[PDB]
């Protein structure tokens, strides 16, 4: 077969839900990327080599003459010279500082990544900051794509895209694609009709929510946010509206601070 | 033999950051530490928001144990502000953790820990129809040889192209002096971690059918849960049609294989041993009771399980005298601070972000092997028959479970307990749709100040979030997570935690290659990002 390109998944300050939203990838699904689609060269949460042979394994991956991919899951912490966040006794900030200029292309994967994260809401002990905000001076300049996870939906469509055309395709103002967070959830809705009729759940127990009434008086932040949520749904099935839940603004920059409280508009 | 230090940083395929370093003499662990190095800070964040708030924020504590957090939230605040859940909340909450429990355990036998036992280059040696005999003769499952050299085939295409990806550089290329198993046993387990990454799949899907989502579903609300589609026939089957896939995984690929592997592995019967348990209990029919659970509660001290202790919530406390946090002060955690202090490795005697939770003083092993022997020691009568069956198929007594390869085999254990109690649970749900109710949230009250607490016991063990409400808004919120109790630091009397002392007597064959260390590591399950928070 031909030569497979390589892809360096880092992991600075996570919760690995970004890891497993990959794992839950879809037609393809995960064997076929890591067999057929891509190489994957270093990934912490699935690789066998651990300690010296797997920072091994990553210099391998990072020298290669065919250039790699990096997708970052995770913000950086930058407090304190980085101390917060460490990998081999390196700090993230000078791991990502040191490898991600060397890639070919950069994906930041989740609201961590892409904007700072949980770990950035105030007041921010650790100075997480986002890729692209954390490296600027560096000219990074990664590819968000957004979530708390994104749908994986995203990410593989980023990767077939960059793979086919060498390039990045449209990007918005927040440097997401625009072929997923182009719109927002609230103009997807199926319950746009009851928002636009005024016809609104005044609690989780009301007959009304029973009913699917729209949640915005219950916080649902879909107006504000940008994601393909009610398109593309998670795991072939649900999404959270069609679960009786509002949407918390999740891939939007900040949203822990700026959609918070999260049941209330 | 080696002397001398192993340092294994990072350690892979565990979720989240650790550093593990021993020191070695005459080819054994004669000590150990535990350090993990990532913060985040989310009990500091938490500070001065809306109560309501806190289970959206703590999800993200963690994203392998997804849900866990968001459950344990919402317990606190439904527990301080005095909220009697509707049943079908309780089972609707119930049903997706023992989905979250069976997708945990799966990915972590076969994507966690199965390379520290599996020689995956070595299935390129097999006979692939000898593999499928031996496969068919442990399961009641038939496995042809076709389809293990369609794995075959996809593996030695794979490795001939010389870019080996996740593989590369693993313990087990060339062979290994602790690798034991045979071309065909290599072969079977290989297929079968090909096999669960699909299964995968379909075990979190059934989580999304209810709970919108996973990772991190969004279906909890303080007072019980959000989605009346769950009430659905349509719904309700959907799920049922993927947790029999998933229990048929587990009771026909899943056991077998731990089986298999641990017949093979023995001598791992005389690693990684602990003295002391805790577990929470799991599943209520009473939100207010713990013992209400289908696992209960229960306190074990120096193996002595004739004698299980009641769990006393106010015996918990956290140390930081190792911890890379201000002071010494251990604290309850309606008491608990949450203050950085980095001094790093070793630097005055101390080399974690996580705190060191105490119990009566004690470490305390929490997680399957916990909930599996506090259980078997109650009388339950479901753990107590798989279990036995088990170590009859093993041809071993029950002193075997106190070792790494009796904690492998707990999490197994557990998954086909849980896996059977899922399908009780849905029943009773069916039922209680059937008679009329069709209420899943109830009205409540945000008081002004108040306590609160909540217990789950995740994949990991026992799980606990703990709020004090003040003026309305979260005045302290602490986490005091599994993989704390288990792979936090030293306390201010110098005890071992679990996995330091579990380590001691390990033996390297090779101290380039310390896969003896990974194995007894990988055992307890750790998830950093839950410990620290
Ligand atoms: S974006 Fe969300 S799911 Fe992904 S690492 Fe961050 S907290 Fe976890
Ligand atoms: S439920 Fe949310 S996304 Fe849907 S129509 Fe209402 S405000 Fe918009
Ligand atoms: S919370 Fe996130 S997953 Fe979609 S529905 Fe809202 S952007
Ligand atoms: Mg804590």
């Amino acid at each position: 077969g031909p030569r497979r390109p390589s892809v360096v998944y880092l992991h600075n300050a996570e919760c690995t839900g970004c890891s497993e939203s990959v794992l839950r990838a879809f037609e393809p699904y995960i064997d076929t990327l890591i067999l057929d689609t891509l190489s994957l060269d270093y990934h912490e949460t699935i690789m066998a080599a651990a300690g010296d042979a797997a920072e091994a394994a990553l210099e391998q991956a990072v020298n290669s003459p065919h250039g790699f991919i990096a997708v970052v899951e995770g913000g950086i912490p930058t407090a304190a010279n980085g101390i917060y966040g460490k990998v081999a006794n390196h700090t993230m900030l000078d791991i990502c500082s040191r490898i991600l200029p060397k890639a070919q292309a950069v994906i930041a994967y989740g609201t961590c990544a892409t904007f700072g994260g949980v770990q950035a809401a105030k007041p921010n002990p650790t100075g997480a900051k986002g890729v692209n905000d954390a490296l600027k001076h560096l000219g990074v300049k990664a590819i968000n794509i957004a979530g708390c996870p994104p749908n994986p939906y995203n990410l593989v469509g980023t990767i077939v895209y960059y793979l086919k055309n060498k390039a990045a395709p449209e990007l918005d103002s927040l440097n997401r694609p625009t072929m997923f967070f182009g719109q927002t959830v609230h103009e997807q809705c199926p319950r746009l009709p009851h928002f636009d009729a005024g016809e609104f759940a005044p609690s989780f127990e009301s007959e009304e929510a029973r009913k699917g009434w729209c949640l915005y008086e219950l916080g649902c932040k879909g107006p504000v946010t940008m994601n393909n949520c009610p398109k593309i749904k998670f795991n072939q099935t649900n999404w959270p509206v069609d679960a009786g839940h509002p949407c918390i603004g999740c891939s939007e920059p900040d949203f822990w601070d700026a959609m918070t409280p999260f049941y209330q508009n | 033999s080696y002397s001398g230090p192993i340092v294994v940083d990072p350690v892979t395929r565990i979720e989240g950051h650790l550093r593990i370093e021993v020191e070695v003499e005459n080819g054994k662990v004669k000590n150990a530490y535990s350090s993990s190095t990532l913060f985040r800070g989310l009990e500091i964040i938490l500070k001065g928001r809306d109560p309501r708030d806190a289970q959206h924020f703590t999800q993200r504590t963690c994203g392998v144990c997804t849900y866990t957090h968001a459950l344990a939230s919402t317990r606190c605040v439904d527990n301080a502000v005095g909220v009697h859940i509707p049943k079908n909340a309780t089972y609707i909450r119930n049903l997706v953790l023992g989905a979250q429990y069976l997708h945990d355990h799966i990915v972590h036998f076969y994507h966690l820990h199965a390379l520290d036992f599996v020689d995956v280059t070595a299935a390129l040696k097999a006979d692939p129809a000898k593999a499928a005999k031996v496969a068919s003769s442990i399961s009641p499952r038939k496995t042809t040889a076709a389809d293990l050299k369609a794995v075959q085939d996809k593996l030695k295409t794979f490795v001939e192209s010389g870019q080996l990806g996740p593989f590369t550089n693993a313990y087990f290329l060339g062979g290994h002096p602790a690798y034991y198993l045979d071309p065909e046993t290599n072969l079977i387990a290989t297929a079968h971690y090909l096999e669960a990454l699909r299964l995968q799949v379909k075990a979190a899907r059934a989580m999304a059918v209810f709970g919108a989502k996973n990772p991190h579903t969004q279906f909890t609300v303080v007072g019980g849960v959000t989605c009346y589609d769950a009430l659905t026939p349509q719904r309700i089957a959907e799920f049922e049609a993927l947790w029999k896939e998933t229990k048929a995984f587990v009771d026909e690929v899943y056991i077998p294989d731990l089986l298999v592997v641990a017949a093979a592995y023995k001598d791992w019967t005389q690693y990684g041993g602990t003295d002391n348990f805790i577990t929470f209990g799991e599943f209520p029919k009473d939100e207010y009771d713990l013992n209400s659970r289908f696992f209960k509660p229960g306190v074990v001290f120096k193996r002595d399980f004739k004698n299980i202790k009641p769990f006393d919530k106010m015996q918990i406390e956290e140390h930081v005298r190792h911890s890379w946090y201000e002071g010494a002060e251990a604290r309850h955690p309606w008491k608990g601070q949450t203050q950085p202090k980095y001094t790093d490795l070793h630097g005055d005697d101390r080399y974690s972000w996580m705190k060191a939770p105490r119990y009566m003083g004690e470490p305390m092993e929490t997680g399957p092997l916990a909930q599996v022997l506090i259980a078997y020691s109650q009388g339950h009568p479901k753990v107590k028959a798989v279990t036995d069956a088990v170590l009859a198929k093993l041809g071993v007594g029950p002193e075997a479970l106190f070792s790494t390869l009796g904690r492998t085999a707990a999490r197994g254990i557990e998954t086909a307990v849980i896996a059977e109690y899922v399908g009780v649970m849905l029943q009773e749900y069916k039922d209680n749709i059937a008679k009329g109710d069709n209420v899943i949230c109830a009205p409540w009250e945000m008081p002004k100040q108040a306590e609160g607490v909540g217990f789950v016991n995740a994949p990991r063990g026992g799980l606990s979030h703990w709020i004090r409400i003040e003026d309305g808004k979260i005045g302290n919120f602490q986490l005091v997570v599994p993989s704390t109790w288990t792979l936090g630091p030293r306390c201010d009397k110098n005890k071992l935690s679990p996995v330091e002392a579990s380590l001691i007597g390990t033996p390297v064959a090779d101290a380039k290659r310390p896969v003896e260390i990974l194995r007894t590591v990988h055992s307890f399950d750790p998830c950093i990002a839950c410990g620290v928070h």
